[PDB]
Formats: C-alpha cells, sequence, structure tokens
C-alpha cells in the first residue's frame, strides 16, 4: 500500500501551487489549510517542484493516486468505465489511468505488474532560467463524482522524487477533488473548516 | 498543531491563514522536516508580507535550518532583494555559515543575483 508520508529528504523536497482563488470560472485551485486542490475534469494542474538542492540527473517524478479513506485505500485508483472507453487520449496516456503529464514527450505511464496501481512518471528537470521551481503539468481525466471509478470517494496523489532505480528520494502528497465547481467547492470545503 | 500549520501557510503564502494562526499564538519557532523555521520558509518562496510579521513577532532572525542556513541564506540564494533588505534592518547575520561553508554573500555571488551580493558587501 503506496506511503502517503510527507518525506522532505536530503534534497528538501516541497511542493507548491498556484495563487488562483475561487471564481466561478476557476480551473484549478489549492487550499493551504485544507491541502487540497480542487479542478476541473481534463484542466491543467500546475505542481511545483520546490528543492533546496539539485538532485541529481536520472532523477525522475512520479505521480499516483490513492483513495483517503482506510477502507478504500486497498483499491486501485482507475478511470471508470464510461471515460475509459470514450477515446480521449491523447496517444500517450493509456485510456484506464486517472493522473496524465501534458507537454512533456519523455511522459511514461506505469501499470505495476505485482499491485496494479497506475503511475505517470517524468524526468526530474531543475528550473528553467530565471525560475525558482519546476512545474510538472497534471490532467486528472475523472470527475470524483464518476460512479464507475471514484464515485464520491476522496483521492490523495502522491509525488515521488526518485532515483534512477526507483529508490525514494523525497515524497509529498495533497488530497485532490475533481469537479465541475472546483472555484464552489474550495469556498464550500474551507467555511466547513472553520466551522469544526 | 498550530506550529505546524504554521509552517505550510507561510510557505504557502496564506497571508489571512498566516494571520489567523498568529493571532491564536501559533509557534513562530516551530521547525519542519528540514529544520525550517516559517521565516525560512516565507523567505524561500518569497513571501515579503509575512516575512515582515514574523519578524515583528520575535522570529530568530538567525534560525537555521539542518543545513545550517539562515533566513538571508534562502533570500539571498533564490534573489528576494526586498527580503534580503529586511532582514539585514532586523539584524541579520552577514558571516553565518551555512554547512558548505557559505554565507548569504557567498549564495548571491553562487545564484548570480548581483545587486544583492553588492548589498550584502557593504553591509560586511
Ligand atoms: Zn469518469
Amino acid at each position: 500500500v503506496p506511503s502517503q508520508k510527507t518525506y522532505q529528504g536530503s534534497y528538501g523536497f516541497r511542493l507548491g501551487f498556484l495563487h488562483s482563488g475561487t471564481a466561478k470560472s476557476v480551473t484549478c485551485t489549492y487550499s493551504p489549510a485544507l491541502n487540497k486542490m480542487f479542478c476541473q475534469l481534463a484542466k491543467t494542474c500546475p505542481v511545483q517542484l520546490w528543492v533546496d538542492s539539485t538532485p541529481p540527473p536520472g532523477t525522475r517524478v512520479r505521480a499516483m493516486a490513492i483513495y483517503k479513506q482506510s477502507q478504500h485505500m486497498t483499491e486501485v485508483v482507475r478511470r471508470c468505465p464510461h471515460h475509459e472507453r470514450c477515446s480521449d487520449s491523447d496517444g500517450l496516456a493509456p485510456p484506464q489511468h486517472l493522473i496524465r503529464v501534458e507537454g512533456n514527450l519523455r511522459v511514461e505511464y506505469l501499470d505495476d505488474r505485482n499491485t496494479f496501481r497506475h503511475s505517470v512518471v517524468v524526468p526530474y528537470e531543475p528550473p528553467e532560467v530565471g525560475s525558482d521551481c519546476t512545474t510538472i503539468h497534471y490532467n486528472y481525466m475523472c470527475n470524483s463524482s464518476c460512479m464507475g471509478g471514484m464515485n464520491r470517494r476522496p483521492i490523495l496523489t502522491i509525488i515521488t522524487l526518485e532515483d534512477s532505480s526507483g529508490n525514494l528520494l523525497g515524497r509529498n502528497s495533497f488530497e485532490v477533488r475533481v469537479c465541475a465547481c472546483p472555484g464552489r467547492d474550495r469556498r464550500t470545503e474551507e467555511e466547513n473548516l472553520r466551522k469544526k | 498543531d498550530l506550529g505546524k500549520k504554521l509552517l505550510e501557510a507561510a510557505w504557502h503564502g496564506q497571508d489571512d491563514e498566516v494571520r489567523i494562526l498568529m493571532a491564536n499564538g501559533a509557534d513562530v519557532n516551530a521547525t519542519d522536516q528540514s529544520g525550517m523555521t516559517p521565516l525560512h520558509l516565507a523567505a524561500w518562496r518569497g513571501h515579503l508580507e509575512i516575512v515582515e510579521v514574523l519578524l515583528k513577532t520575535g522570529a530568530d532572525v538567525n534560525a537555521i535550518d539542518r543545513w545550517g542556513k539562515t533566513p538571508l541564506h534562502l533570500a539571498a540564494r533564490i534573489g528576494h532583494l526586498e527580503i534580503v533588505e529586511v532582514l539585514l534592518k532586523a539584524g541579520a547575520d552577514v558571516n553565518a555559515q551555512d554547512k558548505f561553508g557559505k554565507t548569504p554573500f557567498d549564495l548571491a555571488i553562487d545564484n548570480g543575483n548581483e545587486d544583492i551580493a553588492e548589498v550584502l558587501q557593504k553591509a560586511a
């Protein structure tokens, strides 16, 4: 069962997100109070890799979804049958994978031979000149509400920094809700947290 | 634990959340897994207003992380000029060496931050 434990590690690995607010038409927004991303289906979700020191060439960055609730954590997170069969692949992603990376021709998609879990992995590259972080553009390809799939169960995304052999260098995670109205839902869930 | 929440609020730049946490006395001296304080994190990300409120609140301007860096080290490395200026005014130690033997000036030089290196040398 995939670890979700924050592990900043020797390279001081953290995640950053944009400040996108809660307006009616927002497509991706991150709640620091909830450590939770709210986003629309198939829209660009920028995730920033911040490191205190640069990991070596050959380092890779893996993303994987798991169910947040203990009673569901052993079930593989997959797209629902409707979306698996709707012929919407970009030509790189297998149609069953929930998480895609856009804009990177070196992306690789893994179906674990033993656990059957899906993940998507790109080579780590240092920030561009002038930039302080490396940005990966993720897409989530089912709504949280998809009945044949996540069926309204919250998920976590786990981002792992790995060496070329798959050994752990660092780990971070965040909750995700994929929904029609991310701004509205972020505003609602943040108001609920204030009450509890 | 309000210290852990303040670390993450300072890192993500949530001014309103930082204000609420500090209004509840969240520990400004809390440290994350890398030994960074809220002041370190805001100095790294470039959140000037959060840096300033932490300095008004008894945060140790010269706290060191697990690699020996102070907040001024981070601001000098990344290139946050206004934060460098306010850290210096608050008593940041220009001579502090991290575990690579580097002062903030050295990190400014190493990262091509010319204007900050000039500021730091005049304050040496
Ligand atoms: Zn679906």
